[PDB]
DNA sequence: ATCGGATGTATATATCTGACACGTGCCTGGAGACTAGGGAGTAATCCCCTTGGCGGTTAAAACGCGGGGGACAGCGCGTACGTGCGTTTAAGCGGTGCTAGAGCTGTCTACGACCAATTGAGCGGCCTCGGCACCGGGATTCTCGA
DNA sequence: TCGAGAATCCCGGTGCCGAGGCCGCTCAATTGGTCGTAGACAGCTCTAGCACCGCTTAAACGCACGTACGCGCTGTCCCCCGCGTTTTAACCGCCAAGGGGATTACTCCCTAGTCTCCAGGCACGTGTCAGATATATACATCCGAT
């Protein structure tokens, strides 16, 4: 079981933080918020690297490039924006989403972008020209989370209408639709590291790991509190296999991956722990809370 | 099952390595690179229509053949003519080498296929068995390790791509004792099964390992024999599925599409196009979408699951 | 030994010969293949029915009396074959 | 295989009507097929009418009636008269 | 007891024995009348006489001794009642009786 | 100067000699191949009598010249000397062949 | 053949019909390709159970607050689609149905197939007669002029 | 003629089983394969009080037998209580089933229950008729007081692969010591002799003029 | 009681009614009597053949089953009369 | 001002209602008298079933509407809406009625 | 002496015994196949089912419970196979199926 | 005088297909006549074939063959199946 | 191309009913059981027709090639035909009444059925030879430009 | 329109095999009893047909009249006929293998035929609603002015 202890507390976003992500090299931590600002920080010392502005409205998601060189920022201004992380330059501004863009993710080869917006349509974007290559009426409700598989052949999409839909990338083909006998608003979704499973959070204090080849939920995770906000979930792999997530009770929940049992509860945040990020290499977890906290906390364990 | 109005004079198309883009030639001699749902690029390739188009493995290069016997390599990002060559006996086909984009084989009309390189403007003339075929189609295998050449007289030579040495040989039969014009040789992007379209309107599916172990001048039987036993229809163009377990044939006689399997070989299905359209070109999405070019118009044929 | 396309083995000169026998002066092209089709369709029945007889006859060769009884059943009876 | 026909009686009645005439064996076979045709015709019609009459006995009245049903006008009349004369002759002894 | 054919007592040419044989073997009735084969065979002989006579007429008109099917077809399409009897019948080596239409003629 | 008979005239004489002739007007082997092709549709590898196939071709050609004949007649009622496919179709229609 | 027809129906069902927002109520089955009369529209596929086990399931769902999706095959069998079913769980009812339910026997097993009472055209919402017995009341909004105002 | 019955003792009559109903005379157990079915005994009660048992030899979870009584008109393919002429118990929890209606006015059932069945019909409920259920002789209680007219017979309904068997009195395990109730075998040979006399009287009627029976009461 | 000329008893309105049933718009006069003739000719057969049946039936009245078997033998069979 | 429908229109509706109707279109008694007149030709003083004569008239009218039908068709091939006797004659010709 | 008719033994309706007696009295063959009546009657059952089914289709298409011969004509004229089966057959009170030719419509 | 028919059987199969739909006596007798006609069709055809086989016995194979001759395509196919069913159901007696 | 008016047609309603679904008692065809023969089925044998191929020929098919001939489109007119309204007329209902003739039963008898004994009319098979088919050549007659 | 030329008719002569005639060699035709029975026939009904006659009326015949398709004529295009040439494969003749077709001889499973009994079918009554019919109504569609 992990023993994550607070090592660095990070803050500075004037408004509610919406996403924090570790750089794939583990060198930086990108924090987006509704303040139209992004903040790069040092991933090991909590050293504030810089602030990147340019978005016109609140930012609902930000995602790193695989080479740790680019960052896509999906903002409430209906725009994406691709930035060079080293220069902070707005290399591209992606226009075409008809409403608030909530999520964004790069392809495993970092040359393509998937984007979900309030328009309830998922847009598929070029990187080097920033051109929208596809647009899909994916869901009947604003999209919450979109993500690539291990290779970029499949795109998983979640939305408030409770649907988790796997789509073909080359054709936009709606491959699969996962249903759990009800309509639980799915606020987050992502593939497994092996691309074999899918972790999806529903707004009923429940996380669900599904098999893709089976199309059925394999494991369930409860004990946390998440019913309104887009609370992120990550796979803790650098140490033991765990499932880390935020919760509306100001806690940072860590379940065992296999046994689904809570293996740690990181407390110290005063607001809802809105965003989570797991270090790609180290046993480091960045937990960012909402506006009543406005703080990001680094946690380091020994296993 | 879905067409595109934004392109005209569709003559030949080719999927990229991942089935994300489609470079189609037009009668004006232009390349229209269309994305799977708008055009991504327009290249002024030739004044002459383009009849042969192939993507590079990295996808950054496309080899194009005009009807002016003008072959040219183009960068997909820029659209520049990287290299340009011309020959006698107008080119029937070009084909990048799948594991070396510097190399490209070319099947001309009356002359033997020749393998050139882009780094050095050299060329290696591949041998011809009967010395009088004047019409030999040729193709790399899935890995570009061997070259399969089929003549108008049913003779089939398997050479090694580096030495052009005869590593296998056999003549296909019309059943009784006669030869048939080898219309085309296709391979599977996965595995080792390949197909031959012949003048007998009968597609013959083999496994290249069996030809290699059959040796020179042997009697290798096909993995499968495929035809329209009902209409006895020729096949203008055929292709495998992306996986290699489904095979499609284009009946330009009645502008239809036949779909068989590989192992069993039973006909999966049939797709009917506009009875007034003349079927020209056929391709399959490499990773269940099928592009068709008929009367200058492209149509798309997808296949969805039980959901949506 | 799989057969095919003997329908076009019917020569247009043969067709026009039959037409002249029928007392026809001017003919169009569109007829012949059409004609052929009909021909096929026509025989399409009898042989089958004929071999149907041969079906019940439990034999491998097909005989005239087969088509005799067919044309009879087809109301187009013929003489001179038993 | 003993096969039965009528071409001998064809030649007979030919000489009875035309003594100085020959026939193609083809034509003989055609005529014999015609004989068979008319025979099956008349027999089927007679059996059918007897069925309508629920009769299990096909007699000369049936014969004449069915011929009249089949042959037209003077053909039928002459045929009826001929059959009548012939059955009269046979019944005379 | 010398055996004479019943057709002799009928004074006819076609074998009434073979007739009655085909009759019993024809599955038409449980028992055939005595004079019924006689009558029908007489009809058969008469109609054969008619058709052969017409054929001989045609052949001699064509200056022909051996009578080919063409003569018979012509006579068939020349006798209206016989035609009516046989219009539903097809004729090998029959061809078509010469029939010329009015508007077909030149001017 | 070269001579050419007026149209139809040669075909007219052809009509005359064909009503004169009685033999077949179809080449044997093509017809036979067609018959066997049709046969394999219902069952493959079936044998035939030469007499049988001769009967087939004769009876066919008879039906065919009858069709040509009454279609000629209809075209007379169509006031044309050229034939039209619709004539054949409607003839079959009256022939109950539809 | 009913087996051949059933194979054809199970092959074409996924692309013949769809489910959309319905003016009748919520979501419902709409026609995506013109359906001829009497032809197989859709199987109400699900869990084939005996009748005696219905109540134990029903009360079970009654304990779970999950609606019962059960159709009586006959006096002995029932297709329960509550937990496991197909799109046929979204066929609304109309007093004027263009469809009708019939039980077929394929290889010994019974299948409840909704066939088309008439030639159904693309876009039409699919509805049949549930034939629900008269209770003491579910208002109907099928829109038919003959509507009983109540399924029961 | 005669109604001779192919039975050494009063057993489950093979004449009144469904074609999907299997028997094993090693224990005369009854089993099925698909859904429910019904079998009945050889005898049938018309008056008096009597008693029998059912011994259960196999009850998996997907195996639920039902045991009780049923009058004629009882469709032997139905699960013994689907109509108003049958009254049984469901062998998952002791639940009285009649008119397909389940009632929990009953005790609990066990997988290895040797269940005793007591029933009294008199010589519009039949007056003073009742049914009592016992678990190994221990009174499980009254099942049905309202009993319609018409003869009844003990019956067993099978679900998928249920193994149960009926059993008479002389080999009993927990029998009641009543001097009036009769085992299965006793009423069995009573009805057998009665039908013998029925054959006697019918052959008398058709064969010899006249009939005559004693002072009616018995 | 010797009958005659009931053929013209067929009214031209009746003929045109039948024609309209056959789906005919414009008609000429020359047809009707011609029509009538055909009619006669047509029935010319059946009744005779019918009474021929009645001939063998040895009866004075003529029945439907007569024309039934006639139309049968005339290949124009009809239903609804036994 | 008096109104008169354009030609055919009324007859067109007549066609429509006659294809709609199914009963006879011939007066019974005239047909019966015609039948008996025909009968006395072959034999005089012969009786009939009303069912028999009903069958006669129905079957006749059926043959007659069939003739009218295919003669209409032929006249279509004759490109006319008016009927011509030759159409009927040649129809019978194709019907083998000549 | 338990009785069970061959129709029940085939679980069908048409009387196997009656049709057997009929074909026996029909004088077609000396002996018969005992299952031939069953087979033929089953065929009759099938074809009758189809034709009456189409008839009822037209009937309730016309809100008609009791089927009229016009329904029969329409049914037999609609189906290609049955029409081919009964092309030269006529039907009492049949009438003609709706059919208007192209050029009949005014332009 | 007893006159046999099949109105009972046609009504039976009517109910078996359409318990709701009624029937007219005119169309009833039409059905009866029709089935009589088609039964005579098959009878004559099978007898003709067996005579060609010169086999005095008439069996079910003849029936299958001759109905195949009679029915237009798929009908026969469907037909023969149930027919087979029948005899199977009867051979399994 | 539209609108207004005329008219014709699909509808709801009410009731009448007579076909029609339904149930009976009584009859006999169908089922059930038993016996025989022998049609049918199987198998080994023979034959022998067919299906296959091979080479040479050319008459025949393919194809091309004007080009006059008619399919066809259009265009004038006019006569014949729909139509709506007159008129008069047999058609139909219906109900009456007689019986001629279907339509039924009961004989009794001639009449094939059938079998057995007998065989010669007829049929497969074998010469044979003469109208007939083919050919070449001469004379006749249609036809297309004067 | 009188010739040139071309396709044809006819004549004599050649050679052939099918038409025919005759020959062994039966089995199927005849003959003669013998028997059960199909129907021939007589003799009854009764009913359906046949005719009578009256009453109502939808229907039929004819008129007038617009009008519009049928028809007749012209000019065009194209296209199919006719002829020339080139290619081919049907044919034809021969050979050969076998695989099926036909045959015969056993063998016996199935059906015909018989007899028994009754139960489903059939004639026959019996209420009774599907739909026929009529009416007023609301909708569709043509035809002419605009």
């Amino acid at each position: 079981k992990p023993n994550y202890a607070l090592k660095f507390t990070l803050a500075g976003h004037t408004k509610a933080v919406s996403s924090v992500k570790f750089s794939p090299n583990g060198e930086w931590l990108a924090s987006s918020s509704a303040d139209k600002l992004i903040k790069i920080w040092g991933a090991y010392d909590g050293k504030f690297e810089k602030t990147i502005s340019g978005h016109k409205l609140g930012i609902s998601d930000v995602a790193w490039s695989s080479d740790s060189n680019l960052l896509v920022s999906a903002s409430d201004d209906k725009t994406l924006k691709i930035w060079d992380v080293s220069s902070g330059k707005c290399l591209k501004t992606l226009k075409g989403h008809s409403n608030y863009v909530f999520c964004c993710n790069f392809n495993p080869q970092s040359n393509l972008i998937v984007s979900g917006s309030f328009d309830e349509s998922v847009r598929i974007w070029d990187v080097k020209t920033g051109k929208c290559l596809k647009t899909l009426p994916a869901h009947s409700d604003p999209v919450s989370a979109v993500h690539f598989n291990r290779d970029g052949s499949l795109i998983v999409s979640s939305s408030y209408d409770g649907l988790c839909r796997i789509w073909d990338t080359a054709s936009g083909q709606c491959l699969k639709t996962l249903i759990d006998d009800d309509n639980p608003p799915v606020s987050f979704v992502k593939f497994s590291p092996n691309g074999k499973y899918i972790l999806a959070a529903t707004l009923d204090n429940t996380l669900k790991l599904w098999d893709y080849s089976k199309g059925k939920c394999l494991k369930t995770y409860t004990g946390h509190k998440n019913e309104k906000y887009c609370i992120f979930a990550n796979f803790s792999v650098t140490g033991g296999k765990w499932i880390v997530s935020g919760s509306e009770d100001n806690l940072v929940y860590i379940w065992n991956l296999q046994t689904k049992e809570i293996v740690q509860k990181l407390q110290g945040h005063t607001d809802v722990v809105i965003s989570t990020a797991c270090h790609p290499t180290e046993n480091i977890i960045a937990s960012a809370a909402l506006e009543n906290d406005k703080t990001i906390k680094l946690w380091k364990s020994d296993c | 099952d879905g067409t595109l109005d934004c392109i005209s004079m569709a003559l030949t198309c080719t999927f990229n390595r991942w089935g994300t883009l489609l470079a189609v030639g037009c009668n004006d001699g232009r390349i229209v690179i269309w994305d799977f749902r708008g055009i991504a690029k327009i290249i002024s390739a030739h004044i002459h229509p383009v009849c042969s188009l192939c993507w590079s493995r990295d996808g950054h290069k496309l080899v194009s053949a005009s009807t002016d016997n003008i072959v040219s390599q183009w960068d997909v990002l820029s659209g520049d003519c990287d290299q340009r060559f011309r020959f006698p006996s107008p080119i029937l086909k070009v084909q990048y080498h799948p594991r070396d984009q510097n190399k490209v084989l070319v099947c001309p009309m009356k002359s033997a296929p020749v393998m050139l390189t882009l780094s050095d403007s050299k060329h290696v003339v591949l041998p011809v068995d009967d010395d009088s075929d004047l019409n030999v189609v040729a193709s790399f295998d899935r890995r570009g390790e061997y070259i399969y050449t089929g003549n108008a007289k049913g003779k089939i030579l398997v050479l090694k791509t580096d030495s052009q040495d005869l590593v296998a040989s056999f003549r296909v039969t019309t059943g009784t004792s006669n030869t048939t014009a080898i219309k085309s040789i296709e391979f599977a992007r996965k595995g080792s099964c390949f197909l031959i379209n012949t003048a007998d309107r009968i597609i013959r599916v083999y496994d290249g390992r069996e030809i290699l172990t059959c040796g020179r001048d042997g009697e290798p039987e096909p993995m499968q024999k495929l035809q329209d036993l009902v209409n006895r229809t020729p096949w203008k163009k055929c292709c495998f599925s992306g996986d290699g377990e489904y095979i499609v044939a284009g009946s330009a006689r009645q502008h239809a599409l036949y779909i068989w399997e590989k192992s069993i070989g039973n006909l999966v299905k049939i797709l009917h196009g506009t009875r007034g359209e003349l079927l020209l070109d056929v391709a399959w999405h490499p990773v269940p979408i099928i592009a068709s070019i008929s009367s200058g118009v492209v149509s798309i044929w997808a296949q969805n699951q039980v959901e949506n | 030994k799989v057969l095919r396309d003997n329908i076009q083995g019917i020569t247009k000169p043969a067709i026009r010969r039959l037409a002249r026998r029928g007392g026809v002066k001017r003919i169009s092209g569109l007829i012949y293949e059409e004609t052929r089709g009909v021909l096929k369709v026509f025989l399409e029945n009898v042989i089958r029915d004929a071999v149907t007889y041969t079906e019940h006859a439990k034999r491998k060769t097909v005989t005239a009396m087969d088509v005799v009884y067919a044309l009879k059943r087809q109301g187009r009876t013929l003489y001179g074959f038993g | 295989t003993r096969k039965e026909s009528y071409a001998i009686y064809v030649y007979k009645v030919l000489k009875q009507v035309h003594p100085d005439t020959g026939i193609s064996s083809k034509a003989m076979s055609i005529m014999n097929s015609f004989v068979n045709d008319v025979f099956e015709r008349i027999a089927g019609e007679a059996s059918r009418l007897a069925h309508y009459n629920k009769r299990s006995t096909i007699t000369s009245r049936e014969i004449q009636t069915a011929v009249r049903l089949l042959l037209p006008g003077e053909l039928a009349k002459h045929a009826v008269s001929e059959g009548t004369k012939a059955v009269t002759k046979y019944t005379s002894a | 007891a010398k055996a004479k054919t019943r057709s002799s007592r009928a004074g006819l040419q076609f074998p009434v024995g073979r007739v009655h044989r085909l009759l019993r073997k024809g599955n038409y009735a449980e028992r055939v009348g005595a004079g019924a084969p006689v009558y029908l065979a007489a009809v058969l002989e008469y109609l054969t006489a008619e058709i052969l006579e017409l054929a001989g007429n045609a052949a001699r008109d064509n200056k022909k001794t051996r009578i080919i099917p063409r003569h018979l077809q012509l006579a068939v399409r020349n006798d209206e009642e016989l035609n009516k009897l046989l219009g539903r019948v097809t004729i090998a080596q029959g061809g078509v009786l010469p029939n010329i239409q009015s508007v077909l003629l030149p001017k | 100067k070269p001579h050419r008979y007026r149209p139809g005239t040669v075909a007219l004489r052809e009509i005359r000699r064909y009503q004169k002739s009685t033999e077949l007007l179809i080449r044997k082997l093509p017809f036979q191949r067609l018959v066997r092709e049709i046969a394999q549709d219902f069952k493959t590898d079936l044998r035939f009598q030469s007499s049988a196939v001769m009967a087939l071709q004769e009876a066919s050609e008879a039906y065919l010249v009858a069709l040509f004949e009454d279609t000629n007649l209809c075209a007379i009622h169509a006031k044309r000397v050229t034939i039209m496919p619709k004539d054949i179709q409607l003839a079959r229609r009256i022939r109950g062949e539809r | 053949p009913m087996p051949m027809r059933f194979r054809h129906l199970k092959k074409t069902s996924k692309e013949a019909v769809g489910v959309y927002r319905s003016p009748i109520h919520g979501r419902g089955l709409f026609c995506k390709r013109n359906i001829d009369a009497g032809e197989m529209v859709i199987e109400y596929a699900g869990i084939v159970i005996r009748s005696i086990l219905t109540d134990k399931r029903e009360k079970y769902y009654d304990s779970k607050g999950i609606g019962c999706y059960m159709f009586r095959i006959d006096d002995s069998e029932v297709v329960d689609a509550t937990m496991h079913g197909n799109a046929a769980r979204f066929i609304n009812h109309s007093c004027e149905p263009n469809c009708y339910s019939r039980v077929i026997n394929i290889d010994g097993q019974k299948h409840i197939v909704i066939f088309a009472m008439r030639k159904i055209y693309r876009g039409e919402e699919l509805t049949y007669d549930y034939k629900f017995p008269i209770e003491d009341k579910l208002p109907c909004n099928c829109g038919a002029k003959k509507c009983r105002k109540f399924l029961n | 003629l005669y109604r001779a019955c192919l039975y050494e003792r009063v057993l489950l009559a093979l004449h009144d089983r469904a074609p999907q109903l299997k028997i094993s005379d090693d224990r005369l157990t009854v089993v099925g394969e698909k859904g429910y079915s019904m079998v009945r005994a050889s005898h049938g009660v018309r008056k008096g009080a009597w008693y029998f048992e059912i011994t259960v030899d196999e009850m998996p979870p997907d195996t639920a037998a039902r045991l009780g009584w049923s009058q004629p008109l009882g469709n032997l393919q139905a699960p013994l209580g689907y109509d108003k002429f049958s009254y049984s118990w469901r062998s998952k929890k002791g639940t009285k089933f009649h008119q397909s209606i389940g009632k929990h006015y009953s005790s609990g059932y066990g997988q290895g229950d040797v269940l005793g069945f007591y029933i009294n019909l008199p010589e519009k409920q039949t007056p003073h008729s009742e049914i009592i259920f016992y678990k190994n002789g221990v009174n499980q209680g009254v099942a049905y007081k309202d009993i319609f007219e018409g003869v009844y017979f003990p019956a067993i309904s099978l679900y998928k692969s249920c193994t149960v068997s009926i059993n008479f009195g002389p080999c009993f395990k927990y029998p009641p010591k009543d001097l009036t109730y009769r085992p299965m075998s006793d009423m069995g040979w009573g009805a057998v002799v009665e039908h013998t006399l029925a054959d006697v009287l019918y052959h008398v009627e058709t064969e010899v003029d006249g009939r005559r029976s004693p002072p009616w009461e018995p």
